[PDB]
């Protein structure tokens, strides 16, 4: 179903995926839920990309309408911690973990599409049990919400008690009006 | 040394028959496996001549021959057969006439085992058949005659890939 | 005859040759040094001098034949060509690496001396890489001195019977060729990665100039990732890249020569009394076209030709005519020079 | 045994055929000097085995740090030496030619 | 199954899928319904053309019952983006953004079979939750359907208000009615 | 055949032409050179089109080869094929514009009258035979 | 075969023709050649070069 | 393969033998064939 390509070259020719010919650009698609297993499928392409040069640019195209919060905080850690730069796409949708992923960029590679929407909402968990139990579970969503508060802030360079107040609830942002927040850098329409 | 030695002990009166101890020269790329042979014929006093398996084919083929390898020594020894048959040899690039995995024999490598079973018996001794002509001689039927049995035959390559074999 | 110094090489190539002033310097003193050399057979010691080979990598219909066959032109020396493509190992139907030895002593004219003296342009290196391999490993050693074994013939029953040899240590091996994609593998290794994308660089204006600035950036290990074994590669170590020619260079490429397609019509009709001219804006015209059928400037010839051809066909037929301007639209066809005596 | 970077510094002056003594030779044809600072063989070695190159990549090396030094040698006078340096194969700086 | 298909060139003779064959001659197919994981595969197909020859046209054909919004504003911006011209043909059925994605075409390229069936409409949401909750989405969703309809009238060169009174409700046109509209600027009938 | 063969050389056409000239080296300067049978020698022999080399550049009283135009006549065997290979072009699997002719033919001697130096080589012909063929009449 | 080869020569047919005609030039070229085999020298060689089709 | 053993085992005996003076005799013995000894001279 997938469709394939080759890529020829004077050693010979060579059947490729669709996806995995753009990876040996150091472009990543982050499409559908965001999951442990696709999770830590993008992790481990971002592994062997700093394998092979670790002063190479990334590009992250993100489209997603968000999904667990412990999973999409494991690429932050990724992405800032290794050496390459990460560049960030958004595409079509950007939920609370999109967003937060399309922030994280690398400054100044922080690009988005005209036709694009982004939203930001904290982050949803839940426990059923005893009630001494719902409080460190209550206790612990709540450290989760002010730590990727914290980060959204940083990255964006807004303060945080006024992101809290954008947070609170489900904000819907335009690509022009991303560029206010700070989440983005600059807006791609044409080449050149 | 040895090999002076045998020269000047060519008569061999003794009993015994002294043998010939071939060298297998294996190197990394770009080493010096090709310089040393160069740089010996600078100082020898007998014919000397260099040649390359790459080129070599079975009989009864288009390419090149194992016996031309004794038509070059000629060129050099003034086309004389005892002289001839008291030079040393360096056959540059012998890692690449081997069989490629090819252990069930499935077709005839005449540029690899084909070469290989043609020099079984050049590097230990046999009357070998020098091509028709390769110098003032003007006929082809006279097939000069040579032997074989006292020539030292040198064989250098890189065997890219054994380095792992050995592991 | 004391041997001309490389500027004065370079100045005469410039003559025949607008463009690639890299290139030029490199052959001038590459050449100027093997040829040194031969000439002095001693050097008042016990050292060897060893062979420098030059390794043209240009882009295709830029004129790496043409400088071969220029540099040799304006001295006084045998020069040969070969195509890679056209050769395999023994033991296959395709032409033995031996062949190319023997074109080089038929154009000596039954000589050594100056055979020895002799530039062989090797071409079409590309495509013969790995996965071949075989190929590339005969010629390793005919570039870097072999005693082959030619038979002596061709030159009217010549009087050496005895396979004469030649030495290949003395002997320029110009081996050229259009490595197509080389440009792309030296942008992965000397800048961003990415070449799909919306932050890729994507070649798409014309930028023939970034082609030229690329492939002088190359190194030995961008030629490994082609193909091109380390040996071979070792036994080259000049290198000189060639621009891609550029529209106003096209133009410009049929002006300043002696010998350009322009001047030799000139000459022509001056013999019968009558003049000449190309206006500039027809030369832009013609430009465009070679760019749209990329025939580089082999076709130009077949342009102005095609152009001239009905013209030619008139002007002895016609009296009181002395002078001709040809104008942009007399190219395509739906005009012809107007005649103002 | 693979050659290392200081066999390499070792067959660039040592042996009889060395690059240096016939580029030296060459120099000497036109009455200049050809100087080679030991510190600038270094630089070469360590270039070749990272180009993976090995013993015929130094001739490459060399001739691109002396290829435009040559293009205008033989058509100046009153240079009596010249003397190379790392620098020079760097490629931050321009060969001395000192004058004589 | 998708059979195999064998294309001889100069090298020999190469295996392609049905799909890949018509990847390398510069055709992208749009099948089913729109989603994330299919809008993702088709931006990856045409930044792969690109490359190859960033001054030839492409072809997308599209065959959809419609699907999410969000997946189809990733590829208006994707043709608007590249420099090549993307040429749109409509077989079968297109709905509300399959639509969308057919005018949005080079203006000139734009083709259309007379059997073929377009169907616009308004977008389609809804939400469950909170007063204030609803009145975000309620205001999200309307600004989508302004800039959908915004970008609508550009290429069809209707005028605004036309397309908001023809887009109240679904509006079936044939290839015929989508010239006079402008949605389509020619009909294929037969060859020449 | 070749410089060094038994049968009939290169040399042998300049001692014809030089009979017709009456051994006057003015007349066998400027008299032209019809090369016939040149369709069967074509590259695929292989040896005739390096033993033709000299005779192209023009390497008893040796006569320069001066102004002796030089001819030949119907020498490729699928020139056609090889011109389409650099003239013709478009789209494959597709739609409209997209070319759908390639089962089709148009014209045969168009093809021919269109040639370029490329397709020469590109069909197996060396710089130097059509270097010094600088026309082309396309019959 | 060819000319110079070991093997028979084209010109040797008109000699079995000369002993049919007596040795007369005028009966001789006014003569009938059947060359049986024809099929057999339709050269099968993959454009070698090296050597020669002597048949 | 016994010419390989003898040579290889002589190999470096007979580099620097000739050099040497006054030796009439030597002796081989198991160890030289591993290495870990050194074939001694009987000089005089
Ligand atoms: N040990 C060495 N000393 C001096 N020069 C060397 C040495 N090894 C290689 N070379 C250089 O390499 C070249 C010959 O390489 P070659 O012997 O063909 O490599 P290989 O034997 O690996 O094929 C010569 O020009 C020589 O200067
Ligand atoms: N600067 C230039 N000046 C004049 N002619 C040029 C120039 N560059 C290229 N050419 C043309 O290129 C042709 C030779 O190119 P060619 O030998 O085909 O290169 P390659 O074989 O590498 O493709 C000549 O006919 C020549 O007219
Ligand atoms: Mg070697």
């Amino acid at each position: 179903l997938v469709p394939m390509v080759i890529e020829q070259t004077s050693r010979g020719e060579r059947s490729f995926d669709i996806y995995s010919r753009l990876l040996k650009e150091r472009v990543i698609f982050l499409t559908g839920q965001v999951e442990d297993h696709m999770a830590n499928l993008i992790v481990a392409q971002m592994l062997f990309l700093e394998a092979e040069n670790p002063e190479k640019d990334i590009y992250l195209y993100i489209n997603s309408p968000g999904g667990v919060i412990t999973a999409g905080m494991s690429i932050y850690d990724t992405m800032q911690f290794i050496k390459p730069d990460v560049s960030t796409i958004c595409m079509g949708q950007a939920a609370s973990m999109g967003a937060f992923l399309l922030t994280a960029g690398a400054k100044g590679k922080r690009f988005c599409l005209p036709n694009s929407r982004v939203m930001i909402h904290q982050p949803l968990g839940g426990y059923q049990g005893q009630a001494t139990d719902i409080e460190i579970h209550a206790r612990e969503i709540l450290k989760v919400k002010g730590r990727m508060n914290e980060l959204m802030a940083l990255h964006t360079g807004q303060s945080l008690e006024q992101i809290e107040r954008d947070t609170e609830r489900d904000r819907f942002l335009s690509a022009p009006e991303a560029v206010e927040y700070g989440l983005v850098d600059s807006i791609l329409t044409h080449r050149n | 040394y040895n090999h002076y030695k045998r020269l000047r002990n060519g008569d061999t009166s003794n009993g015994v028959e002294l043998g010939k101890s071939n060298i297998l020269l294996i190197g990394p790329t770009g080493s010096g496996k090709t310089l040393l042979a160069e740089t010996l014929a600078r100082l020898l006093d007998v014919p000397f001549t260099m040649a390359d398996a790459t080129t070599l084919t079975e009989a009864g083929y288009v390419g090149e021959d194992v016996e031309n390898i004794i038509q070059k020594l000629l060129q050099k020894s003034d086309y004389d057969v005892q002289k001839a048959q008291r030079g040393i040899v360096y056959i540059d690039e012998i890692d690449k006439i081997s069989r490629k995995s090819d252990n069930p024999s499935i077709t005839r490598d005449v540029s690899g085992e084909g070469v290989q079973q043609a020099l079984l018996k050049l590097i230990e001794g046999t009357v070998a058949a020098v091509p028709p002509q390769g110098g003032r001689k003007h006929p082809q039927q006279e097939f000069l005659q040579v032997d074989t049995s006292k020539i030292l035959f040198i064989c250098g390559g890189a065997f890219a890939g054994l380095d792992k074999v050995i592991s | 005859s004391a041997l001309p110094t490389p500027h004065e090489i370079r100045n005469h190539l410039d003559d025949y040759v607008i463009g690639q002033e890299q290139a030029k310097k490199v052959l001038a003193v590459a050449v100027y040094n093997h040829y040194k050399r031969l000439r002095n057979g001693d050097t008042s010691n016990g050292v060897e001098l060893g062979k420098s080979n030059i390794l043209l990598i240009g882009p295709t219909g830029s004129g790496k034949t043409l400088l071969a066959e220029t540099l040799a032109r304006l001295l006084d020396v045998p020069f040969t060509m070969a195509d890679a493509t056209t050769l395999t190992e023994a033991g296959y139907v395709g032409e033995d690496v031996e062949n190319i030895i023997q074109k080089l002593l038929q154009k000596s004219d039954y000589d050594v001396q100056k055979a020895q003296r002799g530039i062989v342009y090797i071409d079409e290196i590309d495509k013969i890489s790995r996965k071949g391999e075989g190929v590339q490993q005969a010629l390793l050693k005919l570039i870097e001195g072999t005693v082959a074994a030619v038979p002596p013939q061709g030159g009217r029953k010549h009087p050496q019977q005895e396979f004469l040899q030649v030495d290949t240590s003395k002997i320029l091996f110009i081996c050229g060729g259009a490595f197509a994609g080389l440009d792309k593998v030296i942008s992965h290794r000397v800048e961003t990665g990415s070449g799909i994308g919306f932050g890729a660089t994507v070649k798409a204006k014309s930028d023939k100039a970034s082609e030229g600035e690329l492939l002088a950036q190359v190194e030995p290990e961008d030629l490994i990732k082609f193909g091109l074994i380390p040996e071979f590669i070792g036994r080259l170590p000049v290198v000189a890249t060639l621009n891609e020619l550029s529209e106003e260079a096209l133009i410009q490429i049929l002006k300043e020569p002696k010998n350009a397609l322009t001047k030799q019509y000139q000459a022509l009709f001056n013999l019968e009394g009558v003049d000449l001219e190309f206006r500039d804006e027809a030369l832009d015209a013609i430009a465009k076209k070679a760019m749209a059928r990329k025939t580089g400037a082999r076709g130009l010839r077949s342009i102005v030709e095609a152009a001239l051809l009905d013209t030619m066909y008139d002007l002895p037929s016609m009296e009181d005519v002395e002078k001709v301007v040809i104008d942009e639209s007399v190219i395509d066809g739906q005009s012809e020079p107007l005649l103002i005596y | 045994n693979e050659l290392s970077e200081e066999a390499l510094i070792q067959i660039l002056k040592e042996p009889k055929n060395a690059l240096t003594k016939q580029y030296q030779a060459l120099f000497n044809l036109e009455g200049v000097d050809l100087e080679f600072r030991d510190e600038a063989l270094d630089a070469i070695a360590k270039k070749a085995m990272a180009r993976k190159t090995g013993a015929r990549g130094l001739r490459s090396i060399v001739e691109a740090a002396l290829l435009d030094t040559m293009y205008d040698l033989p058509s100046m006078e009153d240079v009596e030496k010249v003397v190379i340096d790392e620098s020079v194969i760097d490629g931050q700086s321009e060969p001395l030619l000192i004058y004589g």
